[PDB]
Parts: structure tokens; sequence; C-alpha cells
């Protein structure tokens, strides 16, 4: 996160830290005791599928405390439509092998219904983005969880206000822009998979996933996020599915 | 009535009580600027004569137009919009705290996410579990 | 669908209506309005009108800067839309036509009173006047003259009243304007109807 603040311990209780072979991989969002939502692109280079861990209650990566809970990732479900190395359909649904225990430091973020997210949450101006990613474009990552408030844009505005970049990726109906084009504040590579959480009448909801952008806090550019409202029915059906022998599942979309 | 034309020039008798032409008013004011000052409003007419303000609203004439002052339950240029007929889910979530469902032929209903239940007011949601989704316990949920 | 165009703000004494083109064919509109950092509020839901009264939203804070947008929806994911110009009611609303409430001769002087100009801004059950809203920013100007004058005289006030010197045995005529001197454009209202002694 560039230009954000340290999220005070326990104030981002749905943030997930994903590890592979014990090394930081990506962020994620807990949505109930068993299921985590992250970005599909986080898994493009995975070879050791049995070495994926989700850590909940994490705050300071340099110190362990009794609020951290680790769980093995049993399943990684990605839309069959997603193409490794590209931006569209950047979402992954992860099944934990055993549920986490809900505490003052570990709480899920609400996955909203589609129509409520489209007609109400989409028009709440600001939402929070968080993670242990880079504090500056191509710089070092963060030791303490960072958080930033970003305003959302309709795609027509995002295209009209962004500096043209030759052959840049299309911003599809499965994405949305949020952030600032003045080079001051944005999410960054290391925050991928993390939540874009929206506060509405006393409850927080999952509206986006940190996905991509042109650099990080680059003048003339906004952060691009996976548009979670497009996947509600897909996620709900998959959360009711039976576990399979292998970890990776490329599930049909829609 | 030619006998009324014997009376001297009067803004009240010629323009106020009866309708006067620009020339008749110009003979009273004499100066071109003073006659324009009078003419711009008097010739403009009263757009409030058609009683455009509905639902108990009040009309105030303006130059080639009017403004309607509405009672609190109404809005619109002519107070035609009934605020009480706008309880739909695209209007501030239909007043629901969490989910809103439109029901054509009847009123909308409010619903809650899993881990919450609807209160007796028909709009508010309360937790049914110790750690409901989307609440931050250290900030006293 | 086709996007709305020629979005124009029509505002007098804070009664504020957004207007646009074209007249809809197999499409309906919804308007949204926000301040630069606030949430978007929807109004005029699925209307076939080419106008939307936004008075109730702008009167929440007349000094804020509002942006509106008109969404086009087909009769049968994000819709086509067009943004309006920015609108700051306090700086841009037209000042309404004033009315001379009364005039009285007090000997060799005349007091001229301007009626309180009603606005669409409410303060619990009552409509605020233009002076309630603008305060020191609002002045009234008076044009006055006798039948045989070589033009007209001007007086200005920080209240709604003028006290002018008059010649004995001369009948005077009056006209008033609401003025926001600090403005550069849309500084004055239209003139009140003329009243004579
Ligand atoms: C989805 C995937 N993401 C990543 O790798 C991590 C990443 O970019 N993280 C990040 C998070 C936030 C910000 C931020 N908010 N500034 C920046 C970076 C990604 C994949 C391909 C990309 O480019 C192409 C190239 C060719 C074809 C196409 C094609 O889609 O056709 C797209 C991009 Br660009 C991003
Ligand atoms: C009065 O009549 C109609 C409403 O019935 C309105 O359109 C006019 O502008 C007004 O003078
Ligand atoms: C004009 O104002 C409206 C709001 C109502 O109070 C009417 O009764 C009045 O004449
Ligand atoms: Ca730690
Ligand atoms: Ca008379
Ligand atoms: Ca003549
Ligand atoms: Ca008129
Ligand atoms: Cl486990
Ligand atoms: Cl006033
Ligand atoms: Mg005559």
């Amino acid at each position: 996160i560039v230009g954000g603040k340290v999220c005070p311990k326990g104030e981002c209780p749905w943030q997930v830290l994903l590890l592979v072979n014990g090394a930081q991989l990506c962020g994620g969002t807990l949505i109930n005791t068993i299921w985590v939502v992250s970005a599909a692109h986080c898994f493009d280079k995975i070879k050791n599928w049995r070495n994926l861990i989700a850590v909940l209650g994490e705050h300071d990566l340099s110190e362990h405390d009794g609020d951290e809970q680790s769980r093995r990732v049993a399943q990684v479900i990605i839309p069959s439509t997603y193409v490794p190395g590209t931006t569209n359909h950047d979402i992954a649904l992860l099944r934990l092998h055993q549920p986490v225990v809900l505490t003052d430091h570990v709480v899920p973020l609400c996955l909203p219904e589609r129509t409520f997210s489209e007609r109400t949450l989409a028009f709440v101006r600001f939402s929070l983005v968080s993670g242990w990613g880079q504090l500056l474009d191509r710089g070092a990552t963060a030791l303490e969880l960072m958080v930033l408030n970003v305003p959302r844009l309709m795609t027509q505005d995002c295209l009209q206000q962004s500096r043209k970049v030759g052959d840049s990726p299309n911003i599809t109906e499965y994405m949305f822009c949020a952030g600032y084009s003045d080079g001051s504040k944005d999410s960054c590579k290391g925050d991928s998979g993390g939540p874009h959480a929206t506060h509405y009448r006393g409850t927080w909801y999952l509206t986006g996933i940190v996905s991509w952008g042109q650099g990080c806090a680059t003048v003339g550019h906004f952060g691009v996020y996976t548009r979670v409202s497009q996947y509600i029915e897909w996620l709900q059906k998959l959360m009711r599915s039976e576990p399979r022998p292998g970890v990776l599942l490329r599930a049909p979309f829609p | 009535a030619f006998l009324e034309e014997l009376r001297p020039g009067s803004l009240e008798r010629e323009c106020k009580e009866e309708q006067c032409s620009f020339e008749e008013a110009r003979e009273i004011f004499k100066d071109a600027e003073r006659t324009k000052l009078f003419w711009i409003s008097y010739s403009d007419g009263d757009q409030c004569a058609s009683s455009p303000c509905q639902n108990g609203g009040s009309c105030k004439d303006q130059l080639q137009s009017y403004i309607c002052f509405c009672l609190p339950a109404f809005e619109g240029r002519n107070c035609e919009t009934h605020k009480d007929d706008q309880l739909i889910c695209v209007n501030e979530n239909g007043g629901c705290e969490q989910y809103c469902s439109d029901h054509t032929g009847t009123k909308r209903s409010c619903r809650c996410h899993e881990g919450y239940s609807l209160l007796a007011d028909g709009v508010s949601c309360t937790p049914t579990v110790e750690y409901p989704c989307g609440k931050i316990p250290i900030l006293e949920k | 669908t086709v996007a709305a165009y020629n979005l124009t703000w029509k505002s007098t004494n804070f009664k504020t209506i957004l207007e646009w083109e074209p007249k809809p064919v197999n499409q309906v509109y919804t308007v949204q309005i926000s301040t630069k950092s606030g949430d978007w509020k929807s109004k005029c839901f699925y209307t076939t009108d080419t106008e939307c009264d936004l008075t109730d939203e702008i009167v929440k804070d007349v000094k804020q800067t509002y942006l509106a947008r008109v969404f086009s929806y087909p009769a049968g994911g994000e819709p086509l839309y067009e943004n309006s110009p920015e609108f700051t009611p306090y700086l841009e609303t037209n000042l309404g036509q004033p009315t001379i409430q009364s005039f009285e001769q007090v000997g060799t002087k005349v007091n001229v009173t301007v009626e309180d100009e009603r606005t669409l801004v409410r303060r619990n059950n009552t409509f605020l006047s233009l002076r309630d809203v603008f305060g020191k920013d609002l002045i009234y100007t008076l044009y006055y003259w006798k039948s045989s004058s070589s033009g007209k005289k001007t007086a200005k006030t920080n209240t709604n009243e003028f006290l002018i010197d008059v010649d004995k045995g001369e009948n005077y005529c009056f006209s008033v304007q609401a003025v926001i001197p600090s403005r550069t454009v849309n500084r004055k209202s239209t003139d009140s109807p003329v009243e004579c002694m």
C-alpha cells in the first residue's frame, strides 16, 4: 500500500496472509470460517500445491502472537475462463482444511448479495484496501498491515481520466477502478488478493479484490480491482460443493 | 370611452387597472431606460396564473418562468413528485439496513445477511451470533 | 441506448432543476448527484422526463459543489451516462425577482422596504429568506426618480430598507434589484415591478 496508514491491530480482522513454502505469497479475505477469497493470478507459479497456508489474525510479520491462526489451504478454485498471465476473471476461492476460530482478531467480511452490491454498495464513494505489499512502486514490502481509503469510479470515468498506455489491458465488466490519479496513494503488487471492503449502514462488505494497475500510484492511473458482485452466485454454489482429491479446481464460469 | 381619455396621464389608471401598451407607458416615464425598467416586468406576464404548483405548493412569479415552493412530502418543478411513492430499493436501499427486495403491487421488504435477523421496525438487522460478518469487535462492533 | 447530452442547471433562489436532451425513445433515465467526496444519491428513478428536480439534495449544503450524472437504461453492466457541469448553489443560483413591500413618506424622506425574498432552503418547517442564506453577501439596490428627472438616482442597502431624500411636492417611482457584489457573473436579479407614489 502506498500512502496509507498502519491498520491498528484487530481493525482489519478479515485480512488473510497467504504463504507458499512459508514465504509471503498474496493477501486474501476471510468470508466465513472456512472460505477465503483471493486473486487467481496469485497461483500462476505454484508448483507445491500442498504447501499453501492461510494466516488469519496476522498484523506484524516480524513478531508472532497468540492472535495468529494458520490453516492449510485444501482447495483453490479459479474460473475456467481465467487465463494465466492476463487480467480478466482475477478471482480465487480457497477452502481451508479446518475452520478458523472466530475471535476479536479474526472475523469474516460479509460477502453481499449481487443486487445489493450493484445498486447500493457500488455507489458508496470510499472503501478500504489493505495488505503487506510494497510501500512504494517496486520498493520494499510492509512489516505491519497497511490500509488505505480509496474512492471508486465508474469505468467510463476511469477510462476518460487515465493517461493512455499503448496496448494496455481492457477494463472489463468483471473489474472496476478505485483510487487516485495524482501519484499519492494506491494499493500495490504485494497487496494482490486482498480486500476492497465497503462500509454500509454499520456493516462491512466485500466489493473488490486487489488485482492490477499500471505501476503503483503512477500519475494518470487508478488501481483496478476484481468486481466481486459479478461472482456472487459462482462463489455461493462452489461453497456448497464437495471437496475433491486435488487442490486446484478450474470451475466453469458462469 | 373617449371621456376617460380627458383625464391626465396616470400609471395607475392606464397600466395598473387596465392593460397599457409600451408607448402609453413611455409617455408616462419619458426616459427610455425608466420605461424599460417598468416594461421588463409588467409585459412579462404572470406564469403563476395557470396554478402550476400541485399538492398544496406555492407559486412565485419570475422572469418568463416561476418557482414552486413545495410542502415537505413533495418535490419536482410543480411539486408533482410524491416522496411517499418512492420507497423502492434503488432509492437509498429502500431504507433497509442490509438487503432490499422490491415487490411490485405491494411494498418493498428488507432482509438480512446470514448471522443477522430483522428487527420489529422491518428495516434494521441485529446479530444472531457472537462474531457476525462485517463487524469489528475491538471497536465494540 | 443513447447518452444524455446538453446537461444544464436551471436554478433560482435554490430551486434547482437539472435538464437534458434528448427526449427518450425506448429508454428511461435515472439521475445521481454527489458532492466531490460524498456518496451518490439517486433521484427521478426510471423517468421518461428530460428534467430532474435536485432542490432537496442541493439545499442540504448550498455551499458544496455538486456533480450530477444522467444514466440511460433500455426499456427492454454499467449503463451509458453523461456527467453534468459542476454546480455550487451559493455561487451560481439566480437571485429571484424582488418585490417592494412598501414605501412611506416620513417628511422630507422616504423609506422603501423590500419584501423578504423566499428561498427553497428550509430550517425546520420554514423557508429561509435570501438574506438568511447570504447575510452580508447580499445587498439590495434601489433605482428612484421623480417625473421630471434627467435620468435616475441609485441607493444601496445592507438590510431590506432604504431611506432616501426626496424633493418636496414630487412624486417618485421605485425599482429594486437583489445583488451579490462578490460575484463576477450572475451578480444581479431581474428588476422588481415598478411602484410609484
Ligand atoms: C492480474 C495480474 N496481476 C498481477 O500480475 C499482479 C499485479 O499486477 N498486482 C498489482 C496490484 C495492484 C496494483 C495497483 N493498484 N496499482 C498494481 C499491481 C496481471 C496480469 C497481466 C497483466 O498485464 C497483461 C499483459 C498482457 C495481457 C493482459 C490482458 O489482460 O490481456 C494483461 C497485468 Br498489468 C496484471
Ligand atoms: C401554468 O400552466 C402550466 C401547468 O399547467 C405550466 O406549464 C406553465 O408554465 C404555467 O404558466
Ligand atoms: C405557499 O407555500 C406552500 C409550501 C404552502 O405552505 C402553501 O399553503 C403556501 O400558500
Ligand atoms: Ca505477527
Ligand atoms: Ca386604482
Ligand atoms: Ca407617444
Ligand atoms: Ca413573470
Ligand atoms: Cl489446517
Ligand atoms: Cl431577503
Ligand atoms: Mg392611456
